[PDB]
């Protein structure tokens, strides 16, 4: 996709679907009162996000795209384990072998390549700089 | 014997303001100091070598991250050796086009574009802003807080922010626990001031991201990075952390900024002994390489030591021009104390105000300043008068209008009775029909009455904790009577599934019109181009109150 | 001088104490926060308000960072409560609890220059309450919007040197009083 | 029930000023009225038949000079014919010289230049403003008066300004009679404190030059003009009348520029129909065709009535970058009071600080604002500190220095002493040593003991009916224990013979050194170039009471 | 309340001259910040005719200008001395000689002007006219008055200037 | 002269005479208390303002040395009658014979050919403007 399909909700809102693979037209106050949709439905899609990668792209916008494009990996973890990979970047927190068992683990059952790869190379570093479990 | 001139002037407020000598050796000095580093690169393989004199076998995470991430290695070595003079020239010079800039500072080391806007004087970084800023829409964002953390008073005070003209309301709690009351109460305030107000509430970061993925926020902002290691690992992260949690809001469809600003690495102890503006330029470098579309920078709650030493309001003009220049969108700060001087801090709002930034402030208080739970603001609820009269004197848009008490009182009072609703139908503790009256009225918390803190505490903590999710506010709402209210609040968490806010600078106006950098470009080529006040904004910038007429 | 170190600190046995968490440089650097109020003074009214309550009142130092958080978070991992007090040299101080991320909390007193031995006092009184397990009114907060213009460079300046006691990797050390 | 939300609005200052609505038909609308001609120009055989839209049948006095005298006729219909957005846009592309401009303004006529400016938003204006004005260096003027025209007080007052950093320093009388007691003070303090700091004293027009031949000024800036013929008559003169005096007070050594400002015509009941802008741009031409080397503008003394319409500010910069575009010097106002508020008028002082124009301020209060004389300036002696702390905060050169209380109390002493032999050697009415003292300590005019009135403004018009001159008073000096304040007073005098500060923007800086627009030629070309606060200044600009050293 | 009589002549050198300006007690009844027109000429002729001199009151229509106005009323007055007033209140006591922009006493803040300060204004004027040097009526200045009424006075003196009759001479008045 | 004279302190003071022939060395204390030279020694010279005219040509600056050629002529002018001509431009104040009598004078007297025009000039256009005695 070009800028000149954006914004989807305007030029092309039939190319957003939910993960359920709902329609942005299925969000009604009706629907909503009577659980036909629920907020499991309403999240976004990897095509959607990859789609605005194309758009950030075209924008000359590189690396926002690459955001984007983990973002898109990222829609099939869940929420707890979301923040669990989190907490587990963050200084002091985890042992080298339980950062690269996330990263294997979003390769492995996420297919998320390029987060998994993100994490054994955040893995790699945080010993020369020590920060992992220990090194405070 | 004293001379009574000198003890006139002993007793005016901005000698009561804190300044201080330069002090190298700490990092207390804002810009174009003797110990940062020489603007350098090396490149071997597509892989750099060396940094600003750092060879990579001595780099620091933040070295890494920008190395790998945040320089387009395919010009760096070009724009490296161009002349820092004649690229700040390019930057100020009115027909050099901004989409002909970009591509040389992306390629820039951090010392190499702080090199270049330390030749530009407050005037000539202002030329540029006008040009570099991302939208070409200058917009605002307002915090809506107080110090009881009162619901009510939120959602009036949200309701009359928007009103006034901010697309971005950010709420903060005196009270950890409170927060999920906080931000329902400012999402609804927002949407009954004006439908398509994004809405934040800033905490601990794992504690904001859970908050984001219950549906009762809009973005996020307070993502914090910073300019050396030792002050980013007691910020409880490092690149990569931040750099996943980014994209773990985009995941969400959530829009996000990181936040930095001049001074943090002195205030937490660490500075390394290089200039504010320098560290400062390292932090803007990590938002760009973690593909994070905006920065709130300008110092921001640090403002008190650039501001304290020469030149430092320059410098947080100069770290907002970076941002803009490396296209990223720039919530420019201008949201805290740092003055008890009305002349000093109007001479700092103005660096940002006159050219325009994405946010001109990145927390104007909509409420007094002693209900700022970011401990003040550069401007408050009761500068709104002087605020609105300086646009109409100059003719520019500082992002607000002029508004009739009489509309301001009625929204406020839906605002309060909505929330009323929700929090009927959501069986939270009692809002009365006293406390919206109070609400309609009130300046500030002094005139709220007291609500029963532990009972609001109890039953916000049992929304994180049985995960109740903006689903339930918006059906409170319709079966509460506010079935318009349900709908913009409906039409809000709509636009977290296409993906469109997400790009740099998105805000949402009209009719859930989304305005981005994308589709909003800013195309300013001198007079007469670019954005311009005209037109109905014009005429709504001119109504002032008290204007006579002798027609 | 008088806090003395007796040995490591210890995880708490029993379930009525809070550890009141104090950083390296507390009480030698200097003796006295950013606007004057003594060190002594300030343990005295928050170790009087944790046993007028009917909860025992331990004191710790901490050692690997000089941030409040972090420190707060030492505390409330060796209470037998899970409740800790963080209190920084220049008067920052923090009601902290087992679970938390490090950087949240249950009350937060995050301006320095306002706080009094009688705000001192009512967090001791609070603090005891959460190891009981009851929900105390929180502290009144305290905010001034000139306290950033008047000392933030101070406390900046005054932060500064605090980090120069951190000892990286040096576990935290019990006090007596 | 009433919001306390709009109680708290409703008390602050700023609704207190003066806001209107545009009235059209009476000219109260800054600039862009669609009443302003359109610009245009027609020359046959060397004389202009047509002035934006006007047939020469119909020019009135104005018409006349600007055809006549102040548009270069060679180059008018090529610039006429010019884009005006481009114009706009070489005003402030860094890499125009101002030089390729001038030649290019000098042939428009005052539509025409409206129009150009009228594209531009306050950035821009900034941006031009820093490349257009005429002298390289910014400087900064004072008022200094007080509410009893006491002359003791005058000359402490000046001594401080000019250690302060005023380049130029003028007074005003409550009662005009005293006017030749004002204007000795404040050329003698003004000496004491900075020798070369030129002074002023603003009166009726005939009454000023006499006062200026006698030798008791330096030069001369309120000589005004105005933009319509029937408030020019009420004024007093015509065109002709002012650029006779405008060559008299040069056949006399004398430096002088005229004053105008955005609002006179309005105020003074004639607008005509037009825009205060384009009114203003009629008087700017004036200036330039009498060969006046700068002039004084900014609205002035009306600065309450652009200030109260929509875009009166940036009008106000407007009209201040026409001047320098049109290569004036140009003293930028913010020498008078408009608002209640400080945030409103740091806002407007801060569109000439920013930049720098040849006289930042053409009148900062160097007295508290209850003694000025001029009913209140932008800025006064109680707003020295922010000054001297935004300078620093901006790195921005606004003329002035943070100063020591121990010696600013000795300048004070200083000068009223040597006003006190002054006193004692011409035999006026004398200067007691308790007045002495009063005035080294003195914040304004309560601070100071009475005098008598009657008998002071008796000598006074002594001075001008007996013609006593500046000798005397530098005689005064020097055999009174005053032989250093003696030469300076001398120096002022040998510089009107030379005529080297009858030129654009001339100050007199350091030991006697003229600089003006000639020898410090501003040479803007964008960043890193043109003028920069670096070295010894910024050392002084730094140097702020309160800073902490860790 | 102010009659016209026919034109004003010049009998002599125990007089001062209330020159006011042509919508002086017509279309405008109060000066700047209320005081009525009648107040102020009471309280003027008062402080004239307490020191023993004749009060005239005369209407110029030449000029709206309160300089211009004084002047005429100089040229008619038996001592030589006038006071000139506009409708919205400024005043100035002028002298047969001085030029028209000159004066011997000035009240340029219209704004600051009370019926204490009117009475002091005709009795320094009948001062003058006996040829006495009174101590001048104490400067009022006040640096808010320009921000608070100069739109007002602009606004009130394009009012005034309306009722300008160019080459008509003077009318005399008398009070009721 | 041109710019590279100026100023003509500094690079040429010599070139600076007075009404009366003095120099710039003659203005010292002493030479003041003595009255050995006096007011009248202690004015321009209408060759210095012509020296200044050169320079501000030279600088682009025509009208300011037009202004300057006027003053030159103007310092044969006595100060009484240079106020009275001032005064006698100013509105309402001359007839026309008045202002044509004073050009011839200055043309004849003090032989200002420049300022007797400019007077002439404006006898001519206060005629149809109305500015002459008698028109107010
Ligand atoms: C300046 C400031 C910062 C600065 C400097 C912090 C530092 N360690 O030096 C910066 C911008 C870096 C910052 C970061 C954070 N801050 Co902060 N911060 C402020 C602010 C605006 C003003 C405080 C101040 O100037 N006090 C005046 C000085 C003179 O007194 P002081 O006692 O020396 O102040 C110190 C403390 O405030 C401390 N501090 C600042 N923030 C935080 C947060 C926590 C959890 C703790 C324990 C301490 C702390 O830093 C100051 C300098 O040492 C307050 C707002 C307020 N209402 O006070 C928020 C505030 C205290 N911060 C807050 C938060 C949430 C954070 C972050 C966790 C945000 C994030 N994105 O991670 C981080 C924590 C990082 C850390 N290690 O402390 C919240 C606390 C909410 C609550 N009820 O617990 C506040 C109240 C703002 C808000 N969002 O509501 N903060
Ligand atoms: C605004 C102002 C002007 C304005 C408006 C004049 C007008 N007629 O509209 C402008 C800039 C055009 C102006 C011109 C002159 N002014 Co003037 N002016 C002021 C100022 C700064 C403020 C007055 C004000 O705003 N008051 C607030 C309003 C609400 O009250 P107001 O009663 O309506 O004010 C009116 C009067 O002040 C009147 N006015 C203003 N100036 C003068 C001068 C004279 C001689 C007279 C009779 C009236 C007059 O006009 C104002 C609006 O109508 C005062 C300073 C002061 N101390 O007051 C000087 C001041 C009054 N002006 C003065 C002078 C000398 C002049 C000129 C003669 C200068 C000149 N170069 O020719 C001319 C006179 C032109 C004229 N026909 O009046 C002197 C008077 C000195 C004295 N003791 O006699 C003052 C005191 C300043 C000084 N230099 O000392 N002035
Ligand atoms: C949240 N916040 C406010 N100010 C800053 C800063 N300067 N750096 C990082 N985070 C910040
Ligand atoms: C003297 N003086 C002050 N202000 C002005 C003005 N606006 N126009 C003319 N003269 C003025
Ligand atoms: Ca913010
Ligand atoms: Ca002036
Ligand atoms: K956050
Ligand atoms: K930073
Ligand atoms: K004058
Ligand atoms: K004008």
């Amino acid at each position: 996709a070009r800028v000149s399909d954006y914004p989807l909700a305007n030029k092309h809102p039939e190319w957003v679907k939910t993960a359920t693979n709902k329609t942005l037209d299925d969000f009604t106050l009706e629907n909503v009162l009577s659980n036909k949709v629920t907020a499991q439905d309403m999240r976004i899609t990897p095509e959607t996000l990859r789609l605005q990668a194309s758009i950030a792209k075209d924008a000359g916008r590189d690396r926002l795209a690459m955001n984007f494009e983990r973002a898109a990996e990222l829609t099939a973890v869940p929420d707890d384990r979301i923040l669990e990979i989190y907490n587990a970047l963050r200084p002091y927190r985890s042992t080298k072998e339980e950062l690269l068992a996330i990263a294997d683990d979003l390769e492995s059952r996420y297919q998320a390549k390029i987060c998994a790869a993100f994490v054994r190379e955040a893995a790699t570093l945080y010993v020369e700089r020590k920060k992992l479990k220990g090194d405070d | 014997m004293r001379s009574k001139r000198f003890e006139a002037l002993a007793k005016r407020p901005v000698n009561q303001d804190g300044f201080v000598k330069e002090w190298i050796e700490e990092g207390f000095i804002a810009m174009e100091s003797p110990n940062d580093p020489k603007p350098s690169i090396k490149i071997v393989n597509g892989a750099v070598t060396e940094l600003d004199g750092k060879p990579v076998s001595d780099f620091d995470l933040i070295d890494h991250f920008i190395a790998r991430y945040g320089i387009n290695l395919n010009r760096a070595e070009e724009v490296m050796a161009m002349d820092s003079v004649k690229l700040a020239n390019m930057l100020c010079d009115p027909n050099v086009k901004r989409s002909e800039i970009v591509p040389l500072t992306t390629a820039m080391t951090p010392a190499k574009i702080v090199e270049v806007v330390s030749h530009m004087n407050v005037v000539e970084m202002m030329m540029a802003m006008q040009k570099m800023r991302a939208r070409r829409t200058p917009s605002q964002q307002a915090h809506v807080t107080n110090v009881k953390d009162n619901p009510v008073q939120i959602a009036a005070d949200a309701a009359e922010g928007a009103w006034r003209g901010f697309d971005e309301q950010e709420t903060a709690v005196a009270v950890a626990r409170y927060a999920p009351f906080n931000a329902i109460a400012l999402l609804v305030g927002s949407q009954v001031g004006r439908p398509g107000v994004l809405t934040q509430c800033s905490l601990e970061e794992a504690t904001e991201l859970k908050l984001g993925m219950l549906g009762h926020t809009c973005y996020a902002e307070t993502i914090s990075v910073y300019g050396t290691e030792p002050v980013f690992t007691d910020g409880d992260d490092t690149p990569w952390s931040k750099g996943f949690l980014a994209s773990s809001y985009a995941s969400r469809g959530l829009k996000m900024r990181f936040t930095s600003g001049s001074g943090s690495e002195v205030q937490m102890g660490y500075a390394e002994g290089k200039s504010m503006l320098y560290l400062e330029a390292r932090c803007i470098y990590i938002t760009k390489a973690a593909g994070v579309q905006g920065l709130q920078n300008g110092s921001v709650s640090c403002i008190g030591v650039p501001s304290a030493v020469p030149s430092g309001i320059r410098a947080v003009l100069a770290e907002n021009l970076i941002c803009s220049s490396l296209d990223l969108e720039c919530a420019s700060s201008n949201d805290q104390t740092f003055t008890h001087s009305d002349m000093r801090r109007t001479a700092r709002l103005l660096m940002q105000f006159l050219p325009g930034t994405d946010f001109i402030s990145s927390g104007y208080s909509a409420v007094p300043n002693y209900d700022n739970m970011f401990a003040g603001s550069n401007e408050d609820a009761e500068d709104f008068d002087d605020y609105n009269v300086i646009q109409r004197d100059l003719k520019v848009d500082g992002g607000l209008r002029p508004v009739r008490e009489e509309d301001v009182i009625a929204i406020r009072n839906k605002a309060a009775r909505a929330l009323q609703a929700v929090f009927a139908g959501m069986g939270l503790p009692p809002i009365t029909d006293e406390e919206v009256e109070a609400a309609t009225y009130a300046h500030g918390s002094k005139d709220m009455p007291e609500r029963n803190i532990v009972e609001d505490i109890k039953f916000a903590q049992e929304i994180i904790n049985k995960n109740r999710n903006g689903l339930e506010v918006v059906k409170a709402l319709a079966q509460g009577g506010f079935t318009d209210v349900a709908q913009d609040m409906l039409n809000i968490q709509k636009a977290k599934l296409t993906g469109d806010y997400l790009h740099t600078s998105a805000i949402i106006v009209g009719d859930g019109q989304v305005l981005s950098a994308v589709n909003d470009v800013n195309d300013y080529a001198g007079p007469a181009t670019g954005y311009r006040l005209q037109g109905e904004r014009w005429e709504e910038i001119k109504n002032i109150p008290g204007a006579l007429d002798p027609n | 001088g008088f806090l003395t170190e007796v040995g490591e600190a210890r995880q708490g046995t029993q379930q009525d104490e809070v550890i009141i968490a104090v950083g390296p440089a507390f009480g030698l650097a200097q003796t006295v926060n950013i606007v004057g109020i003594p060190h002594k003074s300030i343990l005295r009214e928050v170790i009087a308000g944790i046993e007028e309550e009917g909860i025992k009142a331990r004191v710790i130092r901490c050692f690997k960072s000089s941030d409040v958080a972090f420190v707060a978070v030492e505390g409330n991992r060796l209470s037998g409560s899970g409740i800790s007090i963080g209190i920084q040299s220049k008067g920052t101080t923090v009601i902290h609890q087992q679970g938390l991320p490090p950087l949240s909390n249950l009350e937060l007193f995050p301006q320095a220059p306002l706080l009094t031995l009688e705000t001192y006092r009512q967090i001791g009184k609070n603090a005891a309450r959460y190891a009981k397990r009851e929900s105390p009114q929180p502290v009144p907060t305290l905010n001034d919007q000139m306290a950033r213009p008047k000392y933030q460079a101070k406390s900046a300046i005054l932060h500064i040197k605090e980090t120069k006691y951190v000892v990286t990797g040096k576990n935290p050390q019990e006090l007596r009083v």
